[PDB]
């Protein structure tokens, strides 16, 4: 697969009951009962879908579980619901305004759901017979398609003849034709003719011969966010702008016609509206203009639920020269509700370390787990989390499979935390370059 | 001009890039008697012609040349 | 049904020839600002003046944006209304002056009417009739083209020019398809195939539009509503051309460009020429800018220049600051973040804060819009909560209360649910007290 | 012959099977604990299981941080990707710095692909196409000095054959898997049809016509991202003239990254592809802005992020982009909490002497022992780097007087000609007009 | 080739040294500065040996003391075929390229690849061309009688040679060179036939010549990047060349070096006024100096204990101490009276100016009083004042008239400080009126 063991991959959903009551340890989350209950309330707000434009703020000290709670919300949200998780530094672009980047991030988080039916005729072409009239204005086509089980004869129109003359099939290629829409594709060449032409070439590919029933019926569901429609209706060939990001400040008229037409599509009954969540991690470093645009853009009907995370105290706001709580102005803090996380104790740190050791497939002893719990009490939690992973390798170099206290002590001595590094820098300040660019290179005076 | 001594492949590729027949046919037009020879005398339909006449018009007759 | 912080207000709620009443149209209180906004709405409906500016000022959570949206609802949907934020003018493609001029031209509308003489329907016959004396060296010299059309309850045979048969051949018009010919231009277009010719082939791509209703020939009067910015961006960009530059720019990124004053002058003079002919009506509208303290003094200076124009619409500005430095300047102290040059050019409407009964009534209306049922004692405790912390905090704590009421399998919010929502979700003041009384980078 | 530039005496970490460092081994003198920690990190990277692990090694200048990073890259081998970077390279004028950081993050994850090369090459002796205006197939006959071979070909390759202007008697090159057709030129058997011709004449190929070869392709994830994110479109195989409109870099969306990940995850399960994570090394991390420092926190939490190795030589220093954030090593405390710090200690006199002798050995110079003591004393007095960079002028001045060996007088003469920073500062201070 | 009127360092043809790298008192236009010239000769031997890479040398001293002259002497004594990239400090602050990318291009412009190849040519004198043509132009026949001063021959020509001779019309009496493989025909001119003008070639008609190409690494980097062609080498819009193609070129160059098909030549990158670089440039240079494909970087500066750009502290020579740890420093000194007189005499002989002895003593006195460059600038103005009164030798009063007409720095500062009420100060206050 293409996923390694991430920072928090043990979190699979939010560990709640049916009455929104959090279990002490379930679904990878340990502790934080009030924050998990509030996140369950916000999850029920998203799943209800009748409300729009609400702002919560997860405030706490570092290494407490704000982005862990956001990951739990994203995992318990389920599929086909848009969840757009960005950081604070992503909106500063050189060819897009901050307002336009925030508009695209807002409209990436609300989608529409469209159901459609497919009647597929997928098979290998045997023989195409083209009949031309004397006048030549109308043409007929005898198509011989086949599977491994049955084959039949189909009648074609002139538009079939034109569409098969383009991307021309050579009597032994695998195609698939739709009946309701007339979609035409060339999947490739069969493996029965793989030893025919002695050199394949540039623009060919080999597929298996399709088997089973030749006719198939399938209902498929598509979820398209409003940003995709905004990009597509802005150019001639717009999917290249969807995959390359060169959209470049899409205008407002196309946005309001897309809003009007999606309201008309909801009223007709073709499509339905799926609201989602926009998560902004480390929200404290946005400009004051972005905050102005945010608290004006939270008042629209086509607005998702915005989850913002920060860990600053009373700090200055970028773009101004004064300090504010959480690095956010009071106008934005008026239109918000705050979930506050609390620091852990010995038992919760021990349980989180046990879960992270189980997830990384690392076996520990009781004494090593107690020593790592004491280290995570004194130092932070992520230091012990990294200490587990390096102590596993130190264990495996000894031809031993379980991590002992000697390995934890060796990993503690080899790698330093913040406080010991600060002490060693401050005791030996002459050997480092200070703020004025002074350094004693030589060891002799 | 880029020159590589002792190879005809570079000369062929350079002459193909400088005088690409699709683009050079797109920036010009076929003569009318030639078009009559293609369509009537040779049976080639109209839609099978290469695309021609994509050069933008100058402002005047005086603006069409530097001489 | 989606509710988002608004849509409980349906206009200002004034009566005719008089003043605002106490509660009407989703508005509670704010009588004088509602009367002033109604006078401004009547001035806009008078459709005479140009470039008048209104700045409405007050504290946070007072109702400036609600008053602007009430003005937009009171005018109706045919009058243009351009909402804007002061942070939107800073673009990295074109200068902010051009963005302000584009948003100025977006707020003026043109209503045009026209008459179309059409012939549409399924083709019955298509015969290019030869001439009596064909010319030598040629083939099938055509004198006219006979086309027969069929629709719902009407068939009619036509007699056409020799020229249109070339367009029939280029548009690939066969027998049995549905065509559309306007009178003065010719220019037959193929709208589709009839549904009676759908099931003779198993596979096809062409769509099947059914037979059109009404007669084959009917003159229809259409009415189209555009803006001046649409005409500017349509005349500035080229039409469908055969040059490589036009097709190359159509497949590339639509980069915004500095529209010259010459194109705007030509657009205004041709619009005035067709207005004087009696065909076009000009509808000025509203350009609304929220949080105008974000503008710097260059945009303020260009606003001073552009408000004295001949065509500029009514501009409504909103701000909530007091004695503040203007952005882009280091030592200019000004009210509401607006320099005195612009302050001298507008009229200021002051908005006032609320009291406890008005907070309770606003919470009642926002509860009855969100389809919620609140107990009376819980309503009084929520009104006390809104008095102590904020109106918006009391308004935003309604849906967690409804969810917690639903989780206990009840349909009514009680005191215990609002206490649980108090304990779960914090406000700004208690979060600030938590930040101040902690020293772990909180 | 051989070029030495401040390195290449470093061959690795010089550890044994139990991970304990030798004193002088692999070109490394001293520095036991940092080498052991780097060996543990090398083993963790070779374990190929964890994503987003980070390491910061800090110490004074001229202590061995970049040498340890290069020793890690040499210990991993050339198969594992290794992306070196400086902190000033993240500031570009075409895209934002976060896009550059994400591109450098995805440049360190590689894929190994098993591929086959099949080649036909020889003289064209028969070129017969057959139809059923549209040709059906072409029979091409090839001849080399070991014999002939006939092939059938599709009209697609026939169009490229006709585009290459291939006639009877030309020596061609056909790749079976890709369909690429290359024309070499006419043969020497047809060199006497005219006295003067414009055609180049090549001899017949000596080997067989048909050749098969097993090859291994290494492709990073950024290559697969940039192969699909071309804004102008695809390019031809041969183009000496560029496209008329300049294609610049663009902010690649995450949807393209997800689809590339889907394609790679499908290809891995069939056994065609093998995934290899690598190392992103960023030297001089104190040049990073606070916005890049914030985006690094999000980028380290992804599922496919590689192992990042940082280095810094600062003390308690204000973070760039901020005013009053005093933090160790110029790194904000948010990122330091996700880091593991390895300390680097300075050297004493005997290790400086051993390093000078080791560098003199690899530069093929012969130094007298009394000159080596003077060079060690100079290295302890001013700098190790100043003693290392004065070896080549001493060699040149010894070669001037027809000597293959360094004397003390050459060291004194090279000290007289070239100054260090301290004596230059002393001349700077007691001067009148701008030195 | 290489048109040039007169430069400020045009009298310098190289470092004046013997076989033991000892400096002569006066040789190749360079006088004085013995230790600096010896150190630059040792640096030249470092460059000529080519076995070491990535060594940084700093040249620091007072202004107008032989720094750029030393760099020009090193560049002249290097000779041709060895890359030498001389840039200024303000040339990398671009609008389409980042600073590190411009520095990388300037680094990779100074390492060259030497490739020797052989080609065969037909250089001769056309005696007679006979062309037989058909009505429709189907089959063409051609006879070419062509000769040197040594042989004579007749060639049958195929159709493509007929087309290549009709295009670029070759007549009898011309001297042409034909390449058989590529079909390129060049008219060298006309022969000596009165009945331009070149000499008829000698020896064999079919010659085989070996040519040597020196291609910089930046050229192969531009060529291998498929997004732009070779015209970006001339137009300049290379535009942030990626590192993957740099890795491919770095592998393929070593692959060619191991197989013996090509050779490595290193060059010199000279950065004049290095103190104007930013701190991010120095941090890039600190890691870019340790590559195997890194040239020798010489930097020139004249600042002393100034502010480093991009920071707020002061550093020696305007450079941070980590960069100064990676460098060895050559220091220049101020000039005496005799060396100033010799330099002014050399500049007098360079500009074809005839000088009297007493005028030379006056120029030396006013050179040791004010500046070297001021007396080096007066010496050509005084020649025009001499030519105004119709005499060739510049006398004393001719120097005095130019001294009176044209001012120096100190007199201008004195007059400005005397009459500062008539000029614009820092605060923007001026007085234009004369009265009151
Ligand atoms: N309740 C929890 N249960 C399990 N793991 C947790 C919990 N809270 C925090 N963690 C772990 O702590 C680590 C760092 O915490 P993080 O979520 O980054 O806090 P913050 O976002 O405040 O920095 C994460 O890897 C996460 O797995
Ligand atoms: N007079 C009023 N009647 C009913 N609701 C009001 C009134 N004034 C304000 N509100 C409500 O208060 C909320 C916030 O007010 P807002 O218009 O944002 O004030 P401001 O624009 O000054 O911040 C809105 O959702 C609106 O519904
Ligand atoms: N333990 C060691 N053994 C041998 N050589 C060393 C050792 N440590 C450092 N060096 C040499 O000293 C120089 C220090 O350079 P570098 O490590 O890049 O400086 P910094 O540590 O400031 O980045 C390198 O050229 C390296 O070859
Ligand atoms: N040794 C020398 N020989 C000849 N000319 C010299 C010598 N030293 C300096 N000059 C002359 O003095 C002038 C100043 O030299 P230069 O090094 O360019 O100034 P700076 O030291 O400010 O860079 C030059 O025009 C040069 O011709």
């Amino acid at each position: 697969s293409l996923s390694l063991i991430a920072a928090h991959s043990h979190i699979t959903g939010l560990g709640l009951d049916e009455n929104l009551q959090p279990r002490p340890t379930s679904e990878g989350m340990v502790g934080q009962l009030q924050a998990r209950r509030a996140a369950g309330v916000i999850l029920k707000m998203v799943q209800n879908g009748t409300i729009a434009g609400r702002a919560v703020l997860v405030a706490g000290p570092p290494s407490t579980g704000k982005t862990a709670l956001a990951m739990g919300v994203s995992q318990s949200l389920g599929k086909d619901v848009p969840f757009t998780a960005i950081a604070g530094s992503e909106i500063f672009s050189l060819e897009l305004s901050k307002t336009e980047a925030l508009t695209q991030a807002f409209r990436k988080s609300i989608g529409i759901k469209i159901k459609e039916e497919t009647e597929l005729i997928e098979g290998e072409v045997v023989e195409i017979q083209i009949d031309r009239s004397i006048t030549g204005g109308h043409k007929q086509g005898k198509l011989t398609i086949k599977t491994t089980d049955m084959e039949t004869i189909y009648e074609l129109g002139n538009k079939m003849i034109d569409g098969l003359t383009k991307e021309k099939v050579l009597a032994g290629d695998v195609i698939s034709i739709d009946k309701a829409s007339g979609k035409i594709t060339k999947l490739g060449r069969s493996f029965a003719r793989s030893r025919d032409y002695d050199a394949m070439g540039a623009d060919t590919r080999f597929v298996q011969c399709p088997e089973g029933e030749l006719q198939k019926r399938k209902t498929v569901v598509h979820t398209v966010s409003l940003h995709e429609i905004d990009v597509i209706n802005s150019r001639t060939q717009g999917f290249l702008a969807l995959f390359t990001g060169d959209t470049g400040e899409i205008r407002s008229e196309v946005r309001d016609q897309i809003n009007t037409k999606v309201a008309e599509w909801k009223e007709e009954g073709k499509a339905e509206i799926v609201p989602g969540v926009l998560f902004i991690d480390e929200v404290h470093m946005l400009d004051i203009e972005c905050f102005s645009f945010i608290n004006r853009a939270l008042e629209d009907e086509f607005a998702p639920i915005v989850m913002m995370a920060t860990n600053r105290g009373v700090s200055k706001t970028r773009g101004t020269n004064y300090k504010s709580p959480h690095g956010l102005p009071l106008d934005l803090l008026d239109r918000s509700i705050i979930i506050t996380t609390k620091s852990y104790n010995e038992q919760e740190i021990k349980t989180i370390l046990s879960i992270r050791a189980q997830e990384e497939e690392v076996e520990l002893s009781s004494d090593a787990l107690d020593l790592l719990t004491k280290t995570g009490v004194e130092t932070s939690l992520r230091y012990s989390s990294n200490l587990i992973s390096v102590a596993q390798q130190i264990a495996m170099k000894r031809k031993n499979n379980t991590v002992e206290v000697e390995d934890v002590k060796r990993a503690y001595l080899l790698f330093l935390d913040s406080a010991r590094s600060v002490k060693y820098v401050q005791e030996n300040e002459s050997q480092y370059i200070d703020d004025q660019g002074n350094v004693q290179i030589s060891i002799a005076k | 001009t880029i020159e590589v001594l002792g190879s005809s492949h570079v000369t062929n590729s350079i002459n193909n890039e400088l005088f690409d027949p699709l683009i050079s046919q797109a920036l010009s037009d076929i003569p009318a008697i030639t078009q009559y020879n293609m369509h009537v005398k040779k049976g080639i339909p109209v839609e099978d012609f290469p695309k021609t006449g994509l050069f933008p018009e100058p402002l005047n007759k005086n603006f069409s040349s530097n001489i | 049904t989606r509710t988002a912080a608004h849509t409980h207000i349906k206009g200002l709620g004034l009566d005719e020839s008089g003043v605002a009443k106490r509660v009407e149209g989703g508005f509670v209180g704010q009588i004088e600002a509602r009367e002033a906004c109604g006078v401004i709405v009547d001035l806009i409906k008078a459709k005479k003046m140009s470039g008048r500016a209104i700045l409405l000022a007050g504290g946070p959570s007072t109702g400036k944006t609600a008053l602007a949206l009430a003005i937009s609802q009171e005018l109706g949907p045919k009058v243009p209304f351009c909402p804007l934020v002061g942070s939107e003018l800073y673009s990295v493609e074109v200068k902010k002056t051009e963005t302000l001029m584009e948003n100025f031209r977006r707020a003026i509308g043109l209503r045009i009417k026209e008459t179309k003489e059409v012939y549409e329907g399924e083709v019955t016959e298509l015969t290019p009739e030869d001439a009596e004396n064909p010319l030598g060296g040629y083939g099938k010299t055509i004198s006219h083209v006979i086309v027969g059309l069929k629709s719902a309850k009407g068939t009619k045979t036509l007699r056409l020019d020799p020229t249109i048969y070339e367009s029939i051949q280029r548009e690939k018009v066969s027998i049995g398809d549905v065509i559309y010919i306007e009178a003065n231009t010719g220019a037959v277009k193929r709208v589709g195939r009839s549904d009676a010719y759908a099931t003779e082939f198993d596979l096809e791509t062409e769509e099947y539009v059914p037979l059109p209703k009404g007669e084959v020939h009917k003159k229809k009067e259409i009415v189209q509503d555009v803006t001046l910015h649409d005409l500017d961006v349509a005349n500035a960009r080229p039409q469908g051309g055969q040059d490589v530059i036009s097709m190359m720019g159509q497949l590339l990124k639509p980069k915004k460009t500095e529209i010259t004053e010459k194109l705007r002058q030509e657009v205004n003079k041709v619009v005035a020429k067709y207005i004087d002919q009696g065909v076009a009506e000009l509808i000025p509208g509203v350009l609304f800018i929220d949080e105008v303290n974000m503008l710097d003094i260059e945009i303020f200076t260009y606003l001073n220049k552009a408000l004295e124009s001949n065509i500029a619409p009514v501009v409504v500005l909103a701000s909530n600051r007091g004695m503040t430095t203007v952005r882009g300047t280091e030592d200019v102290i000004s009210p509401h973040g607006v320099p005195p040059d612009l302050i001298d050019r507008l009229l200021i409407v002051r908005t006032l804060p609320y009291d406890k009964d008005e907070i309770r009534t606003i919470i009642e209306r926002r509860a009855t819009v969100e389809r919620l049922q609140v107990e009376s004692s819980a309503l009084d405790l929520l009104a006390t909560m809104g008095t102590e912390t904020s109106l918006r905090y009391a308004l935003q704590l309604l849906a967690p209360c409804g969810i917690l009421a639903q989780t206990s399998n009840r349909k009514e919010i009680v005191v215990n649910d609002v206490n649980e929502a108090k304990l779960l979700f914090l406000d700004a003041k208690r979060s600030t007290k938590i930040l101040e009384t902690s020293a772990n980078y909180l």
